[PDB]
Formats: structure tokens, C-alpha cells, sequence
RNA sequence: CUGGUGACUAUAGCAAGGAGGUCACACCUGUUCCCAUGCCGAACACAGAAGUUAAGCUCCUUAGCGUCGAUGGUAGUCGAACUUACGUUCCGCUAGAGUAGAACGUUGCCAGG
RNA sequence: UUGGCACCUCGAUGUCGGCUCAUCGCAUCCUGGGGCUGUAGUCGGUCCCAAGGGUUGGGCUGUUCGCCCAUUAAAGCGGUA
RNA sequence: CUGGGGCGGUCGCCUCCUAAAAGGUAACGGAGGCGCUCAAAGGUUCCCUCAGAAUGGUUGGAAAUCAUUCAUAGAGUGUAA
RNA sequence: UUAUUGGAGGUAGAGCACUGUUUGGACGAGGGGCCGUUACCGAAUUCAGACAAACUCCGAAUGCCAAUUAAUUUAACUUGGGAGUCAGAACAUGGGUGAUAAGGUCCGUGUUCGAAAGGGAAACAGCCCAGACCACCAGCUAAGGUCCCAAAAUAUAUGUUAAGUGGAAAAGGAUGUGGCGUUGCCCAGACAACUAGGAUGUUGGCUUAGAAGCAGCCAUCAUUUAAAGAGUGCGUAAUAGCUCACUAGUCGAGUGACACUGCGCCGAAAAUGUACCGGGGCUAAACAUAUUACCGAAGCUGUGGAUUGUCCUUUG
């Protein structure tokens, strides 16, 4: 029920394309107790975590040094490619 | 200071691009100018960057 | 055998803005040609019988919001 | 044969066909669906052929949804005329399909039956297709 | 604080619930007078102060509706390179929808308390 | 083929049918070689290879076509202004 | 004028789309109007607010007129847009 | 011309709030066939999902108009003398029309031709590079190229292709071949093969003339199992008969399924002669990705020269 992500800088269209080709999903963490943060996750690890915890399950997301309990608020999907294209993580309050 | 050189012809290019090439002071293919760096100059260059080569 | 009953249109009326926001205009200059009040007359601007907006004084044109959905044009004297 | 009961304009500019599917790109009514992967006009006749093929294979066991509808009239000139002299008369009705659109959906049968039914359907259509399930 | 009168894209509104009445605002009592109703003193107008906070009105609570609304991503696209492919690539710009969230107003002048 | 377009030719690119002379393609009419057959045999059906050669006289009509008579292994389909 | 010409259609003016978010922009492209009307349907002052629905009510019905509530424009604006 | 700032406007996209188009539901004000309750509910409401040149709650990129505006630049306007032009073409792209036909036709935008030679595209106005004042047996480059025709790499590195693909085409068809993932089984012996079994209620029930595992509908259960389907195919008129699934044994190491992709294959028939690389030829001399050279134009440079301007300036 855990997975680590990596912070992003400012990315061009080619940068985003290369991320998705490598197999990572861009995403944004926002919500209680945090500022908005732009992150990359790994698609296979994310799929495994979602299988484990359910669609509405809580995930322990490693964001830099900090760890945040998040829920998948929404995600963008490419059905021709069968590829998750983007993720929104909603940091839930405790 | 920027050295700007017209590396490709203006033939076959839109008139607006030819106008920017003229405004930069470039005349014939391979001609050059030395200009002071600033946003206006950078905008002209950016408009015709496929036609010119810039050296600092 | 074959013919079209279409093939008609009226002359275009050259509507729209005739002077720019921030431009100096003399009194009487038409600012905006229109059907109805797509734009409303503001300060020192009049609306002719055919909805044309024109300046009443010399000054600077300014296109401005009028409430939430509408807009107007005004002319202000230069200092 | 699907077609609008009426339209405001019978003679319409032909639709744009470049770009990707604007919407209706997910299975939302049934369990399985047939997803277009190339672009084509899809006619009322092709829709009817495909629907009959898949329903006959399913043998009334399951439910079928047609997700596309031929809203657009297209015209054709009478045979052996020169160009000009107005636009022609309505010939048929078509839906524009772009990659990602779900053409049909099915429910109430096993996945294997759904696959065979939608295969038989796909051979009636002028686009390449792929079998898709509800996403999650 | 109350009222009058302004400014502001409803972040201001709607809905629901609750509180108030030397003074003020109302409802309210009347139709002699000015004035009025295509009939009606309902309204407008006028005269007035027995009654009432019931309603209006004002204030308080909230997020159900309406309103506002990112970031991230996506569509589209100026320019460039490649291409003829219902196209590809690079750069800049960058929606709509939706998400988080904001919000049950903020203020100028004047007269009273 | 019926057309669409109007690009060469209007200081002329003769137009249907026939005759004479052919020539080429093969999507093969006959003949040669094969697979399948709901191929018993004799016949056939269908498909594949194959263009070497062969592929008729008459009645009617300007006719091309077409119908008809009588044959033939067969009486191929097309391009070449 | 004309996707040869003829035949058919068209010829001036207004509105919309095509028209590529200024303006302009073609085709025998896609749709419609005009050759008026009004003595108030003009001016000005004052006042007023719709269509529809629900529920009651006689002749009265799904719709006539009356009443309350809801109803933000779905009405109306002489005549096309 | 660019930068900055302001503004007009409704396109692309998007959306369904309006006008229309439209798919599945839910619910039902009310009456009818119905006694209350198993049509229509045509109303209204509601959920979810779509479509639009002449729809819009929204709404770009651009383009456009401006600014006591900055940088670069060199035009601009007025008046008068003289004209020509009013058949346009292709290409790219935004659109109409036509058939998302035309070397078609009509508009928008850009380039080139026209009126443009030179290099490339075999040849080839309109494509790509590039605008010839004159001379040179000098140099650097562009597009495009470097095995020979034919100037320059039989260059370097790592892979792909076997189709002369490269050097013409689709739906669709296929154990061609490469890559990256997910995943079932397996030395408690997997896959394949081979040996043996593969049975009983039972010819399940109905139907049928017959229907016995195996025409068609309904079921698809039980017993011994080291396992065996109310049966996977062949077969019979129906039986019969052969066979498979499944299991045990021999053997000993891998063996299947799915997803996204690179490059190939088939589908592929026309007329004078190979004839869909310009030729030879090529298995790289093809393709992909990097790298370093070189060739290559009337482009640019070098040297001399002509004419006309501008500026320093008598001179030049
Ligand atoms: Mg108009
Ligand atoms: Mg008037
Ligand atoms: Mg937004
Ligand atoms: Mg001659
Ligand atoms: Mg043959
Ligand atoms: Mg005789
Ligand atoms: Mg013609
Ligand atoms: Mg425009
Ligand atoms: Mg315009
Ligand atoms: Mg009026
Ligand atoms: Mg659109
Ligand atoms: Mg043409
Ligand atoms: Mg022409
Ligand atoms: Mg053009
Ligand atoms: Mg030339
Ligand atoms: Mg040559
Ligand atoms: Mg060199
Ligand atoms: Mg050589
Ligand atoms: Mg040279
Ligand atoms: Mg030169």
C-alpha cells in the first residue's frame, strides 16, 4: 500500500512524451496538509498498488523525504494505448 | 553583443520573415550584423531562427 | 432540369470597431458600427439612430466592462 | 435503418474526419464493446448489417447497444450530369467515426461469445476495430 | 449599530432554519381634503396612530442549488523540420470539461444611535 | 463502357461499318499439365499452371451488335488514334 | 451570365451560413426575405411586466374568461434573418 | 520588424445551458382493456451516453486595431508627366462544390512559375536549394550526395531485413523474424510423443419415422475412480465402429497464454520491348540510430575589371 514518486521540474511536450514512453505516469499531489506538487510515478507499481488497496484505497506516497497518505482523486487514461496518462492524488487529512 | 548571420536564403520564405530579416540589418546570404542583446532583438531572431545563426 | 433557388446575398455592411482602445479620436468619430447594442455607449459617447457608437468629445477611446455580461465604450479627455 | 426523424438542414457540409474521437470512447452500458481504431464514415446500412450479424450470433441471449448514430445527411448528384447547377439530393445518412469511438456494446453473454459476435460485426464495417472491456 | 444614497463580473444570489420592534421601517385605521381605479381607496394619493412583529424589512447560521475557481494533465494551435500518412517530430502559446478549493459579500459619503 | 474535366490539335489530328495486312495482353475458347468434386464409368462442375499453335461458312440488317441455318477440337475476351 | 451553346434558371435590394474569432472574400454553394406598412405602430410624460404550468371555478371542453402559487424570459418586439 | 501593454471579435477545440438531432434506463398526473393494478403512460420529471456550417453555458493559437512607448531597420505619404495589366498555372495548406474523383472547379493564406538563369529531383515552367554586372585552370558551402556510369566514404559503431523488401496498393489471411512487458505450468517430473485405461445408472428427458455422447430443444446429475464430458471429432438411417477430453506409466527440461510494438510475407492480371532503382550492379551499395570526413551551385569568399550611388574627402 506504498509507492514512491519523483519530483518534476518544468517539462516540455517532448519531456512528457519521453516520460510516458519510459513508462512513468505524470501526476499532481494536492489536498490537506500539503502544497501542490508535481510528481512522476511508475505505472506498473501504481497498478499493483491500486489492485491491492482498491479504487478508493489509501496509498502511502513517497514525495521527496516526506510521506503522504493520498487517495486517487481522478486519473486520465488513453484507451487506444491502454495506458494511464495522468494521476491526481488527493492528500487526505488525519 | 550578438553576431547574427543569415545562413539560409530568404527565397521561398514568407514576406513577413523577409521583413524581419531586413529589419535585423541582414542583407545577402551569409551576411552578418553585430547587435546589442535585448528582448526586441531576441524576438526578431526567434521569428527567423530557422534562417539565421547566432553567436554570443 | 436542374437549377438552384439560392444564389442571393446582400452587400456586407462593414460592421465592427472603427477605432482602437487607447487611440485618440476627435469628436464625432464613429467608434463601433453594429446591429442593436452589442456594445453600449459610455461616457462622452453617443448612439445614433442605427446603433452606431460615436465620440462626443476629443479624447482617448476605452472599451470597458458593463456589469457581468455587457460592455460599453467611453471617450475621456486627455490631460 | 437508423436516420433522424427530421433535420433542420437536409443539405450539409460533409463533416471533418481528421482528429481523434471527441467522446463516447468508453464502454458505459454493457460489459464488452467494439472500438474503432481507424477513421471512416459509417452508414446506416453498415450499422444495420453489423447489428444483425452480432445479434444473430448472440441468439437473443444478450443485450446490444448501438453507440453511434447516423445524424449527417450526404447528397449525391444524379447520374451523368456536368458539374454545377446546385447541390444534389440526399443519398444516405452517416456517422463519422474516429479512433477510440465505441461502435457497439454487448452484455449478458460470456466474453467468448461477445468476442465472436463483435468479430462477425467488425467484418461488416469499413474501419479496423478491437475488442474492449469495461475499464477500471 | 440603524437608516438614506452610491461603487463593485452573484465570492454579493436562492433555499432552509433562528432572533427583533421608546425610536425608526413596516404591516396597520380611514376616505373629509389634493389625487386615483378601462370595476375595486387592492394599487396610486392623502389624513392618521387603536393594534402587531404575523408578513415585509434587518440581523445570525449553513455549502443543498446557483456563483467563483486553481495546479497538474489533455484538446487545439503560431512557427520550424519531415512528410502525403484521416499524418510524425520539436518549440512557444494553451483551452473546454473536471478536481482541490473560495464563498451566505467588500466598500465610499451623509444623518441618527 | 456510359460519363466528368476542357490539358494538345479549329492558318483541319477524316468520322461508323466492311475489306487488306496484321501485331500485342491474358483476365484461356480449343488443344497440353494439375488440385477439389455432392469425381462409379462415359460425361461434367470449380479452381490452378499454361499465350506454342489453332480459333468456320451462310440468312437478315449500313450496320457493330444480335437472332437464325449448318458446322467445328474450338467457334475466346481485349489493346494497338 | 452559363463547367461548350441551346433549353431551363438567373439579373436590383435586405438577413444568415459558407467566411478560416477585425474588415473583406467566389461558385448555376446552403437557406429566406423586399419593391411595404403605421395618423399611431411617430414624439413626450407617467405607469406597467411576459409565455407556460399546477390547483380550484358554469355554460367552458386540453385550450376562451376568473383566482392563487410557481414561473428569467422559452413571451412580445408590424414584416425575412 | 520585434518587445511590452490595452482592446475589438466567437473560429479551432470543447460543451449540451438554448434551438434542433439521438441511445439505454428509472419513475409515472392521469385516465382507459382489467379487477383496482403485468399494454399506452403518448405528459411532466429524472439518471447515464452521444451529434450540429446556418446550436453555444464556454473558448484558444493566430491574425487585426492602437500606444507622447523602446530596439533594430528603411521606408512612407502628397502632387503632377508616362504606362502596361483586367486568359493566370502548379505546389502546400484553410474551406465550398464534385464522389474526403480529376493535371476538376470556386474562394482564403504562402511560395514559385509567369517575368528566373544556376545546383538537385534520370528527362521534367509551377517541387527542393538558390536570385547570373564581367573575367579566373582559386577557396567554403546549400539542396542533394560519395561501388562503377559520375565529383566525393566499398567511412566508423550498434542493430533490423532475406522480401531485390529497399525500387507501386486495401479489406483481410499467416507457427516469417526482432524488441519490451504481464502471466499460467514445470525435476512433488511440465509440453509433445509413445504404452494402458477412457467405465456404470444410461439408449439422460423431450422431439422424431429413427435421434442410443455426437440433427434439434431442456437439463448436464450420480456411482468405482490411479481418471473418464449425460461427451471433442470421424462414422451409422439409427445402432455399431474409430477417436478425443481426462487419468496412470516411459522420457527428462523447459513449456504455453495475453498486451504494445520494429522489419518483412500473401492478397497483386494488360496490351510495340526488359519497362514500378535512370543503367550497371547491390544482401549492403537496403533500413534505423549515432559519429567523423569529403563532394557538390552563376549562393558566399578570394583577385582583377565595368557602371551607378553613398560617405570620408582637392588627392584618391
Ligand atoms: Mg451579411
Ligand atoms: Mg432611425
Ligand atoms: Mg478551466
Ligand atoms: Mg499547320
Ligand atoms: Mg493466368
Ligand atoms: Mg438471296
Ligand atoms: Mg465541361
Ligand atoms: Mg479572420
Ligand atoms: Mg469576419
Ligand atoms: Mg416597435
Ligand atoms: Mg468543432
Ligand atoms: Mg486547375
Ligand atoms: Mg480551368
Ligand atoms: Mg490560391
Ligand atoms: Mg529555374
Ligand atoms: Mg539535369
Ligand atoms: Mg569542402
Ligand atoms: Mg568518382
Ligand atoms: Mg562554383
Ligand atoms: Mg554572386
Amino acid at each position: 500500500s506504498l509507492k514512491s514518486i519523483i519530483r518534476q521540474g518544468k517539462q516540455t511536450r517532448s519531456d512528457l512524451k519521453q516520460l510516458r514512453k519510459s513508462g512513468k505516469v505524470p501526476a499532481v499531489v494536492y489536498g490537506y496538509g500539503t502544497k501542490n506538487v508535481s510528481v512522476k510515478v511508475d505505472e506498473v507499481e501504481f497498478i499493483k498498488v491500486i489492485r491491492e488497496v482498491g479504487r478508493n484505497g489509501v496509498i502511502e506516497l513517497g514525495v521527496g523525504s516526506k510521506t503522504i497518505k493520498v487517495m486517487v482523486a481522478d486519473y486520465q487514461f488513453d484507451p487506444l494505448k491502454n495506458q494511464i496518462t495522468h494521476i491526481d492524488f488527493l492528500a487526505i487529512n488525519m | 553583443k550578438l553576431q547574427i548571420t543569415l545562413t539560409r536564403s530568404v527565397i521561398g520564405r514568407p514576406e513577413t520573415q523577409r521583413k524581419t530579416v531586413e529589419a535585423l540589418g541582414l542583407k545577402k546570404t551569409n551576411s552578418s550584423v553585430v547587435v546589442e542583446d535585448n528582448p526586441a532583438i531576441r524576438g526578431q531572431i526567434n521569428k527567423v531562427k530557422h534562417l539565421v545563426t547566432v553567436e554570443e | 432540369v436542374s437549377s438552384t433557388k439560392n444564389g442571393r446575398d446582400s452587400e456586407s455592411k462593414r460592421l465592427g470597431a472603427k477605432r482602437a482602445d487607447g487611440q485618440f479620436v476627435t469628436g464625432g468619430s464613429i467608434l463601433y458600427r453594429q446591429r442593436g447594442t452589442k456594445i453600449y455607449p459610455g461616457e462622452n459617447v453617443g448612439r445614433g439612430g442605427d446603433d452606431t457608437l460615436f465620440a462626443k468629445i476629443d479624447g482617448v477611446v476605452k472599451f470597458e466592462r458593463k456589469g457581468r455580461d455587457k460592455k460599453q465604450v467611453s471617450v475621456y479627455a486627455v490631460a | 435503418m437508423l436516420l433522424p426523424k427530421r433535420v433542420k438542414y437536409r443539405r450539409q457540409h460533409r463533416p471533418k474526419t481528421t482528429g481523434r474521437s471527441k467522446g463516447g470512447n468508453y464502454v458505459t452500458f454493457g460489459e464488452f464493446g467494439l472500438q474503432a481504431t481507424t477513421t471512416s464514415w459509417i452508414t446506416s446500412r453498415q450499422i444495420e448489417s453489423a447489428r444483425i450479424a452480432m445479434t444473430r450470433y448472440m441468439k437473443r441471449g444478450g443485450k446490444v447497444w448501438i453507440k453511434i448514430f447516423p445524424h449527417t445527411p450526404y447528397t449525391k448528384k444524379p447520374l451523368e450530369v456536368r458539374m454545377g447547377a446546385g447541390k444534389g439530393a440526399v443519398e444516405g445518412w452517416i456517422a463519422v467515426v474516429k479512433p477510440g469511438r465505441i461502435l457497439f456494446e454487448v452484455a449478458g453473454v460470456s466474453e467468448e461469445v461477445a468476442r465472436e459476435a463483435l468479430r462477425l460485426a467488425s467484418h461488416k464495417l469499413p474501419v479496423k476495430t478491437k475488442f474492449v472491456k469495461r475499464e477500471e
